[PDB]
């Protein structure tokens, strides 16, 4: 029973570990104005590239 | 207690409340009259 | 600043947006945007700290260049079979550039980069006037030009707004930023439905305006730029805080509260059409925003565990700071779900 | 279990084990032994609180690094469980067969 | 005074009422020396108003019930623990310097509000400015932790940013610990616990500091004289306005803001006067704070629902 | 009876049950249809009854 | 039904406006007066489920569960006092107000015809509970076990709205009456897969199946006794209830889709029934007990024999009163010595010689004693499941033996074997405790005479 | 640890307790338990099953006396029904 | 949607045609609940101002309640108008188009066949 319970809160701890490293999906931001601005401009022209063929 | 002054909201203002109750009378009776007349003309749009 | 001039400016902002709504000609609408910028630069910066200056600049660049891109799309409309009116654009491309343009005017996914920054820079009242009023014009244009909208774009920009903008705000302890990212999420919804049944878009627009209205007004009541400020006010006076939290859950769309109503109707008129998968793909992210906001709801309790609540800060004198219409909008954004047969009054 | 070998206790183990052991013991005996008037409620002893908190599984939420752990737990809920899946589905399908064909000889069954 | 912004567009009264004799003045003396003879004295002759001794019961007796209730709501001061040497960090200093400091700021905003509102100048007990050399000299040797110069100093700056320089200041130089002997003479045993080094470093850093502040903000009339009662009634009273009005040109400071005044600046100060909870907020601010004024919320909350006098109400006759 | 002022706190919810009950009894009038018209139950209206219920 | 909706809504201002010290008297009084008419609610007859108004109606099952709720408020509120009995008035009126509003949304939920009104009122039921247990729960570190608890709910509990609205626009009306008679068979495929799984798991989060049962224990140790009797006497029966109704459709699907969940509940019944044997800290034992009986309920729901429902609902009610009461015993023991840990004190056959009879009696009613309604329901469920699989009785009756063992182990070592004699605090009984116990058992023993009230719609 | 001095004793702080036990013991034990227990003790025939007994008796008697085999299965007459075809 | 209907006479709040629709009775539960909503409005106002609530609510509360009854009343009226024209549009477009929407005869269960897997 400690196996199913520790595996249950270990899997939920794999979701919060996925929330821990999902904060990395938030921390994937480098907080650099030369990153999200110019990368959002290039990948925005890639929204007109994907929208060019979409 | 309250030796300082009368803080403005402390004592009532009888002109303001008079105007507010004015709005109550005007607004409410206007609503009732609206109801009566709309029901009347609604009766006119159809017949007995 | 002068207490007249603010009236002679705000009057011109109201006027500008009224022109964007009224005019049937493109060049006018373009002018209405120009006047809302020109007159909205003084409202921000009201206090002369540099934060409002740099932030007001970041608003001015992207907002103005957005306007110019709008003009470009208008002109391409003139190229292709064309006249100056407000109606379905005759170019697919002009519609593309115009959906991008109105996607800068109001915060959207590729273009949202400025909103958090500018919202924290400028003061409270400018924060209110930025995230609500100026948000009326672009929707009022999109409602018009929707017939030529390429579905794939606005659907995309909507989703990416919800995913990106909503997913954001996590580490943020600031308030103005939170209000910004939430603005971008409600954006993702209002624009998501836009092509199907715009009535719902104006709905989530109005409800949203009430939401941010009570929110910022409460931040004027208890002057708070952080969550720490929220807790410290909880030990100053409770009521304003629980109004802030309850309105935040209404900002999360939690079922009994009134914020759940636009989500719920959007799910009806979204899913009576064919695609059922995309609404769920929105509702997931909606849960994300939720339990973030409910982290901000474990910001509080009673028999609290230690928040370091300090002192001096009991006070014998009530505050006279004038709160314009707080109560009507508080109850009106909490209690509204038992209404809406009233939905159709809107359109 | 089964006291044996009748240990010679040596010297250190005598001095150390005796003096230190009964040292700490008598320290704590006398400690909770105060038993004065004027205490209305429980004696509260910090013992058994450690029992409770630890047995609330303090390492449960953190993680479970692999080692042999995932094998003991997975194989602990594996063999009997999934086999019982197979047997109830088996006897299930058999029951359905003998109902749909031949006879199960239910005759009067009714309330089911 | 510009109650609402509509009062402005209705009337400009901030500029209309100016006596030319008002400005703003702060009497100063090192502890127990100058005190009330100068401020009360010019309040007699010159005719401006006067704020009495600052402390707990200034902010306490300002509003709410008529005059103060006990400090258990605040739990502050009991200056016997101020006077001697309680270097320990428990209730010894923090409550005292912060609580009385916010009392000082509130006093100052009260001064400006009264001035602009009624158009009659006032004199101030101690400036908000005398207090940074006061406290800086209190921690300058012990009797409190470091980080109090930081917390309290940032409160100094951030707070004071928008108010005023106010024009002139009167200070009397204590002649080398004489008052440290004269405080022996006052007949207040709890007070005599003070030592000399603190007091005289207070006054040394006081002069050597504010003199660059004096020249740095407007002008001052500072005296080392021989019974400032009569020295007052001659040089302070006569020379005050005599060379004040003409001397105010070299003041600058409030000469530029008051030079504009009317709309804009005067509107913002006058508008920022009312609702003290707005001005003291920044003093209330740093809601982080530290374990300094920290009260586990049960104390001030049980004080809230246990709030006596005005608790539920603003002005209500339900209770006395 | 006027002395209920002394007990006035109590009379509330009884008036609650009465009030809601009368609201259901009126509600039935809005729901009223098929009064004699259902196939199981058809009656020739009794001389003193123009209504089954 | 509206005649039951007003009187509680009027019971709100009764609380708010009142003199201090009379709030408990007024609330208790008028609340029992509600319970009378709750007992009026039984007209149910023949075949057609009575319908009060086109908005919401009652079949059988809604009627027993509802009677249990309106009965349960006055006893609950009656029990919650002396947990505090010191505070500002605003705390008291706030708390009683919250219990009221909670009851209101419960009545909404059980009576609700149309499943979307059921769902809105559903989460609208969950919020007040959350406010109760979090705002003051005695808060061991608080665990933050109210809030992300609400995330345990909504996480997979939201999409059932999606699936619903789908059912809405495809078939039109979501009225339950007309969803009946229009229900049409749904073949087994991958779309019906995600749908059935959606609705099923959506409710199955509430009555914890062994997979998700980590939900209950923390939330129920952190709950103040009022929030506990709320939680485990009712808030599971909401999930099982809505399950009862929405299983109307999903007709063939629930076979191939049911089988894994059935397996998991038959095994987890035994597992949970085991883990609840060895733990300390009494407040948890009854929790995992609730998990066990609820697993048995799910087992009863998926297999669709009518016997399965009769025993099922019988188990909903009987377990409601039993579990609720037994909690309130744990609390009445907790006020004596502040522990929550079982093994700490002992005795109480010597001391509190009466409180014995309520320990014994209640534990026996959770021991599945033959005339007790708990054994009626559990018995019929065992009959149904044995009809489904001749083999499963090994697992079932094994739960009989284990449930016997812990259910009778709780009866000891709290209540028997020695007095720990370093206590010298416990004050003998109360009249209130006896009132609470009595108000629990006495109806549970009387129902063991005329049970046909509490057996389900099919009877 | 507040306990009571146990001057007499009950639910709450003194002098209202007697009223408290009076209302809870009365409205709780007297009215609902005894009264209600008599109500649902015998209320009108529940679920109709008594009527079911009577009707069953009459119908069975008819079925034997007129010689028809009782309980014919076929819940609906195949005389009126139609069947799909391959 | 529907803007072609009401764009013929723009910014008519409700048209001269609407008066043929029965107006909501006073006691209509909706606008009454709106009145309650003004009650909780004013209550939260008296919570904002530190005054104890139930005081000053003699004129205030009545002002709130009556205001929301007013506004909410007109809103309900124009609403019922909106659904009126909606249903009208439906039925007209129904009748005018036989082919688009076929009227089929619904055959009785006598001809029906299903699978209906029993349990067992
Ligand atoms: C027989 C029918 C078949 C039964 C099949 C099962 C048999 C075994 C049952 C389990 C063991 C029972 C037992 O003795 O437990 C010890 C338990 C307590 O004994 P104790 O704690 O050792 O001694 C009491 C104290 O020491 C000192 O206190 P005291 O001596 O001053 O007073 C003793 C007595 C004082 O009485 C009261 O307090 C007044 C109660 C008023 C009830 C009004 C209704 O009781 C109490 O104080 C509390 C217990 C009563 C609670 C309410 C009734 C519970 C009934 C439990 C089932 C019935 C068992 C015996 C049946 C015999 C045939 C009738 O005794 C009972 O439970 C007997 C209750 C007798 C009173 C009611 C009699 C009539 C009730 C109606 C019919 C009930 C039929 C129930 C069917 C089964 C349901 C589960
Ligand atoms: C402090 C003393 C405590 C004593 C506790 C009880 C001890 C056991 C012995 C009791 C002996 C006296 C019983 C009452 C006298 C009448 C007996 C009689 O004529 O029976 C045949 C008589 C047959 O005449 P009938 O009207 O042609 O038949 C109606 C059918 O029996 C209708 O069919 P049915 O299926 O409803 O069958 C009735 C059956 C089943 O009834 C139920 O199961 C009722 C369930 C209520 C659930 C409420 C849930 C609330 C949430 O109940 C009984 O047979 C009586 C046992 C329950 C008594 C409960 C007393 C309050 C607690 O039975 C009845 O009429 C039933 C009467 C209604 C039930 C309540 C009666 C008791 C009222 C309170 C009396 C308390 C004891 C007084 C002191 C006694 C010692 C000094
Ligand atoms: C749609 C309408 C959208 C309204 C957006 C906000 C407009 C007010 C702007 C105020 C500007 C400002 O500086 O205010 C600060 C002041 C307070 O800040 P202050 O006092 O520091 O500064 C103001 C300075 N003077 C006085 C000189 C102008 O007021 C407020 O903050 C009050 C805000 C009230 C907002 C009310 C929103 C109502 C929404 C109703 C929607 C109904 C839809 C119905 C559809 C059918
Ligand atoms: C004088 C014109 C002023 C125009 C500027 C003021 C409006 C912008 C600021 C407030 C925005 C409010 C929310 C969005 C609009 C809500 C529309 C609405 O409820 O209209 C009701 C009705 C709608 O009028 P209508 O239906 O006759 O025509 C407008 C049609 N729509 C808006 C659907 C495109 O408005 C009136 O009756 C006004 C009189
Ligand atoms: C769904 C419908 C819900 C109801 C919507 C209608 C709102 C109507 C306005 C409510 C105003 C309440 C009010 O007046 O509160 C009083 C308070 C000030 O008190 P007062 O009596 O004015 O005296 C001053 C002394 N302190 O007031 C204040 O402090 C603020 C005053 C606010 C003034 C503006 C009122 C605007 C009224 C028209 C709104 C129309 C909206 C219609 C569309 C709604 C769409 C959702
Ligand atoms: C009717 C009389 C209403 C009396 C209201 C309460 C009076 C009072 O003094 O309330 C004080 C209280 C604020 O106290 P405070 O300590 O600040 O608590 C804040 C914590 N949230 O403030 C409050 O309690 C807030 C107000 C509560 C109002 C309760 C509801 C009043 C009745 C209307 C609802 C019922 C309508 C029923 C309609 C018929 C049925 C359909």
């Amino acid at each position: 029973q400690k196996s199913a319970s520790s595996l249950l809160d270990l899997i939920w701890l794999e979701t919060i570990l996925p929330k821990t490293i999902s904060l990395a999906q938030m921390k994937m931001s480098t907080t650099i104005t030369s990153q999200k601005g110019l990368i959002k401009l290039y990948f925005l022209s890639f929204l007109i590239t994907i929208l060019i063929s979409t | 207690k309250f030796y300082i002054q009368e803080p403005p909201h402390g004592s009532p203002n009888w002109l303001k409340v008079g105007l507010t109750l004015g709005t109550s009378a005007f607004l409410w009776i206007y609503l009732i009259k609206q109801h009566n007349e709309d029901v009347l003309e609604y009766k006119r749009r159809n017949g007995l | 600043m002068n207490p007249i001039i603010l009236i002679i400016i705000l009057m011109t902002v109201m006027l500008g947006t009224i022109i964007v709504m009224i005019s049937t000609h493109w060049l006018l609408i373009w002018i209405g945007f120009e006047m809302n910028m020109l007159a909205i630069i003084p409202i921000m910066m009201k206090k002369h700290n540099p934060r409002a200056t740099e932030a007001s600049t970041k608003y001015f660049l992207t907002q103005s260049t957005a306007s110019m891109l709008l003009m470009m799309a208008i002109i391409i409309n003139l190229m292709f079979s064309g006249q100056w009116t407000v109606m379905k654009l005759f170019n697919p491309m002009a519609s593309m550039l115009m959906t991008m343009a109105l996607a800068m005017k109001l915060g959207m996914a590729p273009f949202h980069f400025w909103v958090p920054e500018v919202t924290q820079g400028i003061p409270l009242s400018s924060g209110l006037i930025l995230l609500t009023w100026q948000k009326l014009a672009p929707m009022s244009v999109l409602y018009q030009i929707l017939p030529s909208i390429n579905l794939d774009l606005i659907l995309t920009l909507s989703i990416l707004s919800i995913t990106i903008g909503g997913w954001g705000g996590l580490n943020q302890t600031q308030l103005r930023k939170i209000m910004a990212y939430s603005s971008i999420a409600h954006m993702g919804w209002m624009t998501a439905v836009l092509l199907y049944n715009p009535t719902m878009t104006l709905l989530n627009l109005i409800i949203y305006i009430i939401m941010t209205s009570t929110m910022f007004t409460l931040f004027m009541a208890n002057s708070t730029t952080t969550t720490l400020s929220l807790s410290h006010t909880w030990n100053k006076a409770p009521i304003m805080t629980i109004l802030v939290l309850i309105t935040l859950l209404s900002m999360g769309g939690l079922p009994p509260l009134s914020g759940f109503m636009p989500k719920w109707m959007i799910i009806q008129e979204m899913t009576k059409n064919d695609s059922i998968i995309l609404p769920t793909l929105m509702a997931i992210t909606a849960l994300l925003n939720l339990y973030f906001y409910m982290r901000l709801t474990y910001s509080t309790a009673l028999t609290m565990f230690p928040s370091t609540n300090n002192m001096k800060m009991k006070w014998q004198f009530p505050t006279t700071k004038r709160m314009t219409l707080l109560p009507t909008m508080t109850v009106l954004s909490t209690m509204l779900l038992p209404l809406t047969p009233i939905l159709s009054i809107l359109e | 279990l089964d006291p044996a070998e009748y240990d010679i206790s040596s010297e250190t183990r005598k001095a150390q084990a005796e003096r230190l052991a009964i040292r700490s013991r008598l320290k704590r005996e006398y400690q909770l032994q105060y038993n004065d008037p004027s205490r209305r409620g429980v004696v509260e002893d910090p013992a058994l609180i450690r029992w409770t908190c630890a047995r609330s599984a303090n390492v449960y939420p953190n993680f479970r690094p692999n080692t042999k752990t995932s094998l003991l737990g997975a194989l602990f809920g594996i063999g009997p469980l999934i086999f019982w899946y197979y047997v109830f589905k088996t006897d299930r399908d058999r029951k359905e067969k003998l109902i749909q064909e031949g006879k199960l000889d239910r005759t009067f069954n009714i309330s089911y | 005074l510009q109650y609402g912004p509509l009062a402005y567009i209705l009337g400009e009264k901030t500029t209309k009422k100016m006596t030319e004799n008002s400005k703003l003045i702060t009497v100063d003396g090192n502890i127990c020396s100058g005190k009330s003879k100068l401020a009360k004295e010019v309040a007699e002759k010159l005719g401006l108003k006067h704020f009495p001794e600052a402390g707990i019961h200034y902010a306490d007796s300002t509003t709410g019930d008529g005059k103060p209730l006990p400090v258990r709501f605040s739990g502050n001061c009991s200056l016997e623990k101020f006077y001697d040497d309680p270097k320990s960090n428990d209730g010894n200093s923090y409550r005292l310097q912060a609580w009385l400091y916010a009392s000082r700021l509130l006093q100052y905003a009260d001064a400006l509000e009264h001035l602009l509102s009624t158009g009659q100048g006032v004199v101030l007990e101690r400036s908000i400015y005398s207090d940074f050399v006061f406290l800086e000299a209190m921690y300058r040797q012990g009797f409190i932790r470091k980080q109090c110069v930081d917390h309290y100093n940032q409160v100094k700056k951030v707070t004071v940013c928008e108010y005023l320089p106010p024009h002139v200041v009167i200070y009397v130089d204590v002649p080398v610990s004489e008052v440290q002997s004269r405080i022996q003479k006052k007949g207040n045993p709890h007070e005599m616990k003070i030592t000399s080094a603190y007091l005289q470093d207070i006054e040394n850093v006081y002069k050597g500091t504010f003199l660059p502040e004096m020249s740095e903000k407007c002008e001052v009339l500072q005296y080392s004289a021989w019974e400032a009662e009569d020295a007052e009634k001659v040089v302070e009273d006569i020379q005050y306005l005599k060379y004040d009005k003409g001397p105010w040109l070299d003041q600058d400071d409030r000469k530029l803001h008051n030079l504009r005044m009317l709309v804009q600046d005067k509107l913002e100060v006058l508008n920022y006067t009312s609702i003290p909870v707005f001005l003291p907020e920044v003093t209330i601010g740093a809601h982080q704070s530290d374990r300094v004024f920290q009260e586990f919320t049960e104390l001030p909350g049980r004080k809230y629902r246990a709030g006596y006098n005005e608790d539920v109400g603003d002005k209500w006759i339900w209770l006395k | 009876l006027q002395v209920v002022r002394d007990h006035w706190i109590h009379v509330l919810v009884p008036v609650g049950f009465v009030f809601g009950y009368y609201l259901d009894r009126k509600n039935d009038e809005k729901l009223a249809a098929f009064r004699n018209k259902s196939l199981l139950y058809k009656r020739e209206l009794k001389p003193n009854e123009e209504v089954t219920w | 039904m509206l005649k039951y909706i007003i009187p509680t809504m009027m019971l709100m201002p009764l609380t708010w406006l009142s003199k201090n010290s009379m709030i408990w008297i007024n609330t208790t009084l008028h609340s029992l007066l509600i319970s009378l008419t709750s007992l009026l609610l039984l007209n149910q007859f023949g075949d057609n489920s009575l319908n009060f108004s086109l908005t919401f109606f009652s079949d059988s099952l809604s009627t027993p569960l509802l009677i249990l709720t309106m009965w349960l408020l006055p006893l609950m509120l009656m029990a919650s006092q002396h947990h505090l009995s010191k505070e500002n008035l605003a705390r008291k009126k706030l708390f009683i107000s919250m219990l009221i509003l909670l009851q209101l949304f419960l009545i909404m939920t059980f009576t609700a015809t149309e499943l979307i009104f059921f769902y809105i009122m559903f989460e609208a039921t969950l919020v007040p509970t959350l406010i109760i247990i979090t705002r003051w729960g005695n808060q061991t570190e608080r665990l933050n076990a109210g809030l992300y608890f609400l995330f345990y709910t909504l996480a997979g509990s939201l999409p059932l709205l999606v699936a619903l609205i789908y059912i809405q626009n495809t078939m039109g009306s979501l009225n339950f009456l007309i969803l009946q008679y229009w229900v049409q068979p749904m073949p087994n495929s991958w779309s019906n897969t995600f749908m059935w799984l959606a609705c099923m798991m959506a409710f199955m989060v509430k009555m914890p199946l062994y997979g998700l049962h980590l939900w209950l224990p923390k939330a129920h140790v952190e709950a103040p006794i009022a929030g506990s009797m709320v939680l485990a006497a009712i808030l599971l029966k909401l999930g099982g209830y809505g399950m009862m109704r929405i299983t109307l459709l999903l007709n063939p699907i629930t076979d191939f889709m049911a089988y894994p969940f059935i397996m998991l509940s038959l095994w987890g019944m035994i597992m949970t029934s085991s883990i609840c044997l060895r733990q300390t800290d009494l407040k948890s034992l009854i929790a995992y007990s609730s998990v066990s009986h609820m697993a048995l309920v799910i087992v009863a729901i998926l297999i669709q024999t009518p016997w399965s429902y009769m025993g099922a609902t019988a188990l909903m009610i009987a377990h409601g009163l039993t579990s609720s009461m037994l909690f309130c015993l744990a609390n009445s023991n907790y006020e004596r010595v502040h522990s929550r840990t079982m093994i700490l004190a002992r005795g109480l056959q010597t001391l509190l010689p009466l409180m014995a009879a309520w320990w014994l009696l209640a534990s026996l009613t959770n021991l599945a004693l033959p005339p007790s309604i708990n054994l009626i329901g559990e018995l019929f469920v065992v009959m149904s499941t044995f009809s489904w699989s001749n083999i499963t009785i090994i697992l079932m009756g094994l739960n009989m033996v284990i449930t016997a063992l812990y259910s009778l182990y709780m009866l000891i070592t709290t209540q028997r074997g020695k007095h720990t004699h370093h206590i010298n605090n416990i004050l003998p009984s109360f009249t209130r405790e006896n009132a609470l116990m009595s108000l629990h058992m006495l109806p549970l023993l009387l129902l063991s005479l005329n049970p046909k009230i509490i057996l389900g719609p099919l009877y | 640890y507040e306990k009571n001095p146990d001057s007499h004793g009950y639910d709450k702080d003194p002098a209202v307790d007697v009223w408290n036990m009076r209302v809870v013991f009365f409205f709780g034990f007297s009215i609902v338990l005894v009264l209600g227990s008599t109500f649902v003790a015998y209320l009108p025939d529940y679920r109709m099953q008594e009527w079911a007994r009577r009707e069953a008796e009459r119908l069975v008697k008819y079925r034997e006396a007129h010689g028809l085999p009782l309980m014919e299965s076929n819940c609906f007459d195949p005389s009126k029904i139609q069947l799909p075809e391959d | 949607m529907m803007t072609g209907r009401q764009a013929r006479a723009p910014l008519q709040f409700l048209p001269d045609e609407a008066r043929s629709l029965p107006p909501p009775k006073l006691t209509d539960p909706r606008l009454a609940y709106i009145g309650f909503l003004g009650y909780c409005s004013g209550l939260i106002d008296n919570a904002i101002r530190r005054r104890p609530v139930l005081s000053a609510g003699l004129h205030r509360q009545f002002l709130y309640i009556t205001s929301f009854v007013f506004v909410g009343y007109y809103l309900l009226k124009r609403q019922d108008y909106m659904y009126a024209v909606r249903d009208h549009d439906m039925f007209s477009y129904i009748k005018s188009h036989p082919e688009d929407f076929p009227e089929k005869d619904k055959k009785t269960y006598r001809e029906v066949f299903e699978e209906f897997h029993p349990v067992r």
